[PDB]
């Protein structure tokens, strides 16, 4: 009758042992420990459930382990019935927020000291990381709690928490990258840099999983940092009164006006100036995670330490696929050899929309230098390089100015592009050269010069072929003077042409080109 | 209290095309049920259902939006004017939630909604599904304590 | 004490044939003194997710037997059933969807969360709830 | 650089961090040439490389622009030398004294993110201690920081050993056999197992005491044999030994239970050869378990000793030592899933083979998975597989001399002629995990259910049908029990792995057939994403067959979802401008009917969404409708290229959507 009488107070007798007395903690865990083995159920799960929900310190962890370990070599299959029936009770009304969280953290402790160690977890074998990824799935939506503490402790548990024998199912694989992706997005708007770090270690950890997942996590997280919202964050942007006032004036004649043209006034003419500085933090981190999961981690130390780990091509073309569809879904000029310059002409609209929404977003510079690192994906990311030179060329043509610099966003937004083709590997050196001299000289110059590139580049297709595969090093080479011009030539010419006319202040820089 | 003589002609306001008519005659005939309680009322509050069950077929979502956000606290008040009414608010607000819960999904949102499952200036069809979770659980509540 | 075999069948059970023998007897000998029922509270929870038509309807009718009986074990079946309505296998959901009105009958008390949740599911998960949400909230007057 | 004097380049670059002379795009085409030096073989010149670019993007903080991605990829796995380098670099870059606050603030929050990059508590302490550091970053965020890093730290102690109340020397005998006897079922070793139970023995009478912990359990097959041991002592010790170490086999605790086990072994050996034999299964059955589970599932090789062993002790069979049917089922599940198809019926093919049932299944199996890579069409042991298994699912007596009802099977599990019950082959196929094996069980049994078994014809999608058509005693088949047992099969595989468009196109088959439409698209959009990287690639028609589409036609239909139906039609070779008009003309849409407009790339259909919307007098999506015919990237006269480009981005993006909206 005792023990069928505390049946139903276990709870609090569970409470009263968190009390930490000095020894009726002793006698109320044995005494747990021992109803336990008697009833049938064995409420194992419900008293281990309440430690952990009323745990905060390594003391009371430690008892449940004791507990644990009292009670394993009776039972079998706790660590399931426990988790299955606190999350059941956390997605229930129960388990308020302060005693999930707590739980959430507790967990992740048990998961870290089992990970690590060889003695404790060894002597106790658990695997709290084995059992919760049976219940991978339904931890997920914890990710987006309203409450922060919930999240924080969702997100640390998963950035270490293992995966089952099989990697993942698909559905479950979506449902992780979306909250993650969209913990890191608050946890950027929230902390900054700081505090997303479990986010990141999550997507890190289940990007190497499968090849899809490093695509669905590329596409999600890029098309995200993207959306209209979470953009700011890195690149920015009544009769009562009528007739209290009326009449003209007059009272006994009509109104002056005939009417209005509509709301009138549009008011707000408001600017986006909420802060330059830590943008390029948030950026920074975001960079970071992209390099992460595109860089395979190989695992060879290249050189001593200094030799980088070369990045996934695949990850770029995947990178350089969904860049694509989020800025321009045109796909009328996918035809990966450049066309002549006059099939620009009917291509303009669509260029000066590609214009407009890179002025709009400067983050998207960054990750074409991202693409640029790996030698192949500029190939697929064709259309952007051919819309942006359309803008380029047209807008320097309708420049009176004599100076160049006058136009600012316009001169930086081409020397980056001409940086970032040389870096690409599309141009020799010498065209690589070209973007320093862009600050000084007249409109025209800049504008035939860059017909010059077009030129070239037409001659000289950028293809999927010609990309060398190294055995030395991964990073493909694309070998010039082998593909019959080879240098510049007729255009490197011109060039030559435009700086040789341009001595009076071009001079000092005339040495870079030398002999091709 | 001379208000009453409304719901004569609500059915004719309701027939106007412009949408903010037809929000205001819906959000009317709201307090009037909820004042008066007569035949006439409920037969004139099944046609708003009706009406609002038709615009949710017949209307972009730029227009949804912009019509079914104002309007959709007005139904809490017909249910706690007519039980009898109330099957048809319920089939009603599952359809319209569903409906915008799928096109929630067609262009990528930063909330998404869907994992909200088991539980500021947003994007509109955000504002609308939060919007229809806060209305049912306004039902429940009423029907809960309505006696 | 007469009843001591039949828990232990239960929860040394892992094969539906057996599960359902046991059941089908428990069921027998519930039809008199349904009130010996409440020892298998735990048996019938855990059973309840299981993936078995004939398990899962059998749980269904004991456990709202029992409700019947003893009113005031709701929260018992709380969590578990919200746990029922959560799974994504698309059939625990949909028995739970269809004796959704008995339960938040006998409830009473969480029938805010009980609908709130059913109403959600539906939303998102294309099933429509509507008959059995109105039956519920009709009764619940 | 024409010489070669790189240490003089960054000598300059770091002088010209503070004079800010050099062109920032100068600097960065430098480094550009200098990668490129690197990426044609100079590997000296890496760490220059890393030296200037590390230069670079300190004269760039200075001034707020963005932190070039090469950094980073370089900075993934930074050394001591690195970041000492880096902060000799910064001490040298500013001066404090003329240095305004903006400069300040900007180096010590770069430091700080730096810092928050980094990993190793090492390199955090030292970048820390760093002097410039120091100076620059107030004690108190410095603080604030090192917390946040150490707050990574697991480094908790945890208490292994259960708490024992009892206090030691308690003067009374009745109290300290209890709390000695409790110590014993804490124990795990099976030495001082050994020594707490003779110190019970000798301080009491000579009374058994395996009866202290009732929940300890022994198969009663072995129970007779264990307790038949003239000394209470050894009789008590090995039973303890062997319960508590079957618990830990049970728990998966090998590592303790071969302990346990290693150590009753050389006790039994001095008693009769029969228990060692006994033990020795046991030593068989711990090993099978120790190999599958602690070496894993992704077992390399398994050295094949213990193959061996489990062979030899297969065919010799001689004494009368009482066999567990869990270690025959256990072991031939073991050799087939190693896929020791040379040990096929050929060896020991009469001696207890037959006896056996679950060798004899074990090799069919094997000899009929084996005659799948044969292009001959003889299948014979398909045949017999065939038909040992619609006999096993046959009631026996076709007339149900037991009940009127065809509930024998299910209820009363008798009328089961066969080598095996079906609880018994289900037994035997968990124990399984081969996917060539289970896959050809999977098409047995649904090509099973789908013969004739209901009036729908919904068959589902096989790879490879060649068991009988022909089905003799139809009557005494339960098709239900052959629903519940594929459906349970299908969800073993599933959990074995889900990464399988050919189990998952079965489950939805299967689904479908019930009606759980909502289930059917979500598997099937799982299959979809399983077999192309989530719609990036073009999805292979052989898994998307017409038939697949047709199936998603109707459940969308059926699920209420008229647009989608409509955006699916493309998908076939054919359209079915037909279901597709039959769909859009009804009123009941509850799938955004407006918002998918985008996605459909075909000019019919949106013709006649064009003249449906202006004759019901919808204007307002009507122009939806022109807009979208009058994109101009399709035209219905483009050369193709661009078409089929098209067509592929919008299937994309519209399956995309469509599994993100399910699951």
């Amino acid at each position: 009758p005792f023990l069928d009488a505390l049946k139903n107070h276990v709870g609090e007798l569970c409470g009263e042992t968190l009390r930490l007395e000095r020894k009726r903690f002793l006698w109320q865990h044995q005494l747990l420990g021992l109803l336990s083995v008697y009833t049938r159920p064995s409420c194992g799960p419900e008293a281990l459930g309440h430690l952990l929900s009323r745990a905060r310190s390594p003391e009371e962890l430690s008892l449940a382990t004791q507990l644990y370990a009292g009670l394993v070599v009776s039972l079998s299959g706790l660590l399931p019935l426990a988790f299955r029936s606190c999350l059941a009770r956390v997605h229930a009304g129960t388990l308020q927020p302060p005693f999930t969280a707590r739980f959430l953290r507790n967990l992740a402790l048990l998961v870290g000291w089992e990970q690590q160690g060889g003695e404790g977890p060894a002597a106790l074998g658990a695997h709290f990381g084995e059992s919760a990824s049976a219940h991978l799935s339904d931890l997920a939506p914890l990710l987006l709690h309203p409450e922060e503490e919930v999240a924080e402790a969702a997100a640390s548990l998963l950035a270490i928490c293992p995966f089952p024998s099989e990697a993942l199912s698909p559905s479950q694989l979506l449902g992780l990258v979306r909250a993650g992706v969209h913990r890191f997005f608050a946890s950027l708007r929230l902390h900054g840099p700081p505090g997303v770090a479990s986010a990141c270690q999550l997507l890190t950890r289940l990007s190497q999983t499968s090849p899809a997942g490093l695509k669905a996590v590329l596409q999600l997280l890029v098309e995200g940092a993207l959306h209209r919202g979470n953009t700011e964050l890195f690149g920015g942007q009544t009769n009562r009164r009528h007739t209290a006032a009326v009449p003209g004036p007059g009272g006994i004649w009509s109104v002056f006006h005939a009417g209005v043209i509509g709301r009138g006034l549009k008011p707000p003419k408001f600017v986006q100036s909420r802060n330059q500085q830590e943008v390029i933090y948030n950026t920074q981190s975001l960079l970071s995670l992209l390099v992460h999961c595109c860089s395979a981690p190989g695992g060879t130390e290249c050189g001593e330490c200094w030799g980088a780990p070369i990045l996934s091509p695949e990850a770029a073309k995947a990178v350089a696929v969904t860049l694509v569809e989020s800025v321009c879904p045109d796909a009328a000029g996918a035809e990966l050899a450049w066309p002549p310059e006059e099939h620009a002409r009917a291509t303009v609209e669509r260029d000066l929309r590609i214009g407009r929404r890179f002025r709009e977003q400067p983050l998207l510079f960054e990750l074409l230098k991202l693409v640029a690192a790996a030698p192949p994906a500029l190939c697929y990311c064709s259309v952007l390089l051919r819309g942006l030179l359309a803008a380029l060329l047209g807008h320097w043509e309708a420049s009176r100015h004599p100076d160049t610099t006058h136009s600012p966003w316009h001169l930086e937004a081409s020397c980056t592009l001409v940086a970032v083709m040389a870096e690409g590997s599309l141009l020799p050196p010498a065209l690589g050269n070209m973007h320093e001299v862009f600050s000084q000289l007249a409109p025209f110059e800049v504008r035939l010069l860059l017909l010059s590139v077009w030129g070239f580049l037409r001659e000289h297709g950028p293809l999927p072929q010609k990309f060398i595969f190294q055995s030395e090093r991964g990073r493909f080479i694309r070998d010039f003077s082998r593909e019959g011009g080879g240098e510049g030539g007729p255009h490197l010419a011109v060039l030559h042409s435009v700086l040789h006319r341009n001595i009076d202040r071009l001079g000092l820089f005339s040495g870079r080109f030398q002999a091709p | 209290p001379s208000m009453h003589i409304c719901l004569d002609f609500i059915p004719e306001l309701i027939a106007q095309p412009e949408l903010e008519k037809q929000i205001f005659a819906i959000q009317l005939l709201s307090h009037l049920c909820i004042q008066y309680a007569l035949p006439k009322s409920l037969s004139v509050a099944r046609l708003a259902v009706n009406v609002m069950g038709t615009l949710l077929t017949v209307l972009t979502q730029a227009k949804r939006y912009a019509f079914f956000m104002p309007t959709l606290p007005s139904l809490v008040s017909f249910c706690r004017a007519f039980p009898p009414l109330y099957e048809d608010i319920m089939s009603l607000l599952i359809q319209i939630g569903q409906v915008c819960a799928s096109d929630v999904a067609t262009q990528t949102r930063d909330i998404d909604p869907i994992i909200t499952r088991l539980q500021g200036s947003m994007d509109p069809d955000v504002q609308l599904c939060h919007c229809i979770e806060r209305t049912v659980i306004e039902i429940i509540n009423m029907s809960v304590s309505g006696i | 004490a007469e009843m001591a075999p039949y828990m232990k069948r239960l929860s040394r059970g892992q094969t539906v044939e057996d599960l359902l023998e046991v059941l089908s007897d428990i069921d027998e000998m519930s039809r008199r003194r349904p009130e010996i029922l409440s020892f298998f509270s735990t048996n019938l929870q855990r059973l309840m997710s299981s993936a078995e038509e004939c398990c899962r309807n059998l749980a269904f009718s004991l456990a709202l037997r029992s409700m019947q009986n003893s009113p005031s074990i709701a929260a018992a079946f709380l969590p578990t059933f919200m746990y029922c309505l959560g799974s994504q296998d698309f059939e625990v959901v949909q028995t739970a969807l269809r004796n959704l009105p008995e339960y938040a009958l006998l409830c009473q008390e969480h029938a805010a969360v009980l609908l709130h949740r059913a109403f959600l599911v539906g939303m998102y998960g294309q099933m429509d709830p509507s008959a059995q949400i109105s039956e519920a909230l009709r009764i619940l007057h | 650089l024409r010489s070669g004097n790189y240490q003089e380049v960054i000598q300059i670059f770091i002088e010209d961090n503070l004079t800010l002379s050099l062109p920032v795009q100068f600097r960065q085409s430098v480094l550009r040439e200098l990668f490129k030096k690197a990426q044609q073989g100079n590997e000296a010149l890496d760490e220059i490389c890393f030296k200037v670019c590390a230069c670079n993007t300190v004269r760039d903080i200075l001034e707020g622009r963005t932190i070039s991605v090469q950094f980073n990829q370089l900075f993934l796995r930074p050394n001591k030398e690195k970041i000492d380098f880096l902060l000799e670099v910064c001490s040298r870059s500013v001066n404090l004294e003329k240095a305004s606050e903006s400069l300040k603030g900007n180096m010590a929050a770069f430091l700080k993110n730096v810092c928050l990059g980094l990993e190793d508590l090492q390199y955090v302490f030292m970048i820390s201690s760093h002097e410039l550091f120091i100076t620059l970053l107030k004690d108190e965020e410095r603080k604030l920081l090192v917390d946040q890093m150490r707050k990574r730290s697991p480094r908790v102690n945890l208490c292994i050993k259960p708490v024992t109340s009892f206090y030691d020397i308690p003067a009374s005998a009745s109290v300290n056999i209890g709390q000695l006897e409790h110590q014993l079922i804490l124990s795990v070793d099976p030495w001082r197992i050994r020594q707490i139970l003779i110190e019970l023995h000798g301080m009491t009478s000579e009374r058994q005491f395996w009866t202290v912990s009732n929940k300890w359990e022994v198969p009663s097959v072995y129970s007779g044999v264990i307790l038949g041991i003239k000394d209470n002592l050894t009789r008590d010790l090995v039973y303890i030994l062997m319960a508590k170490g079957l618990h830990c086999s049970t728990v998966k605790d090998f590592s303790h239970a071969k302990q346990l086990f290693a150590a009753c072994l050389e006790l039994v050996t001095e008693f009769s050869p029969k228990l060692r034999q006994v033990m020795l299964n046991e030593m068989l059955l711990l090993d099978i378990h120790t190999h599958e589970a602690g070496t894993g599932q992704a077992g390399e090789r398994p050295p094949s000793d213990l193959i061996s062993r489990v062979r030899g002790y297969l065919e010799m069979r001689l004494p009368d030592i009482p066999l567990r049917q869990v270690i025959a089922e256990e072991c031939v599940a073991f050799m087939l899933n190693w896929r020791e198809n040379e040990y096929l019926t050929l060896q020991v093919p009469a001696f207890l083979l037959q006896s056996n049932p679950y060798v004899k299944l074990g090799q069919l199996l094997a000899a009929t998975c084996k005659e799948l890579p044969g292009p001959k069409e003889s299948r014979r042991t398909a045949k017999d597989l065939w038909e040992v298994v619609v006999q096993i699912c046959s009631v026996s007596s076709q007339h149900k001399r037991g009940n009127d009802g065809r509930v024998s099977l299910i209820k009363q599990r008798e009328s089961t002629l066969g080598i095996m019950y079906r609880s018994e082959l289900l037994s035997f196929i968990k124990k399984l995990r081969e996917p060539l094996v289970l896959t050809i069980i999977l098409s047995l049994f649904v090509k099973l259910h789908n013969v004739r078994e209901d009036i729908v014809n919904d068959i589902t999608a096989e790879h490879i049908s060649i068991w009988p058509s022909s089905i003799p005693n139809l009557q005494s088949v339960d098709f239900e029990a052959v629903a519940i047992t594929v459906k349970e099969l299908v969800r073993y595989t599933l959990s074995i792995n889900p990464n399988n468009h050919s189990w998952l196109i079965i489950q939805a088959d299967i689904y479908f057939a019930t009606n759980q439409y909502s289930a059917a698209l979500h598997y099937y959009l799982q299959a979809g994403a399983v077999c192309s990287d989530f719609f990036n690639k073009a999805v292979p028609p052989d898994v998307y067959t017409d038939q697949v589409i047709k199936r998603m036609i109707k459940c969308c239909s059926l699920l209420n979802c008229h647009t989608q139906v409509a955006i699916l039609c493309q998908f076939l070779r054919e359209i079915d401008y037909k279901t597709a008009f039959k769909s859009l003309q009804e009123q009941n849409s509850h799938d955004a009917m407006d918002s998918y407009y985008d996605y459909i790339w075909d000019v019919t259909i949106l013709e006649y969404l064009t003249y449906l919307h202006h004759k019901r007098g919808e204007t307002d999506k009507r122009q939806i409708a022109i807009k979208a015919i009058g994109q101009t990237e399709l035209n219905a006269s483009n050369p193709e290229e661009v078409l089929q480009l098209a067509a592929q981005r919008r299937k994309k993006k519209f399956l995309q959507a469509m599994a993100k909206l399910y699951f």
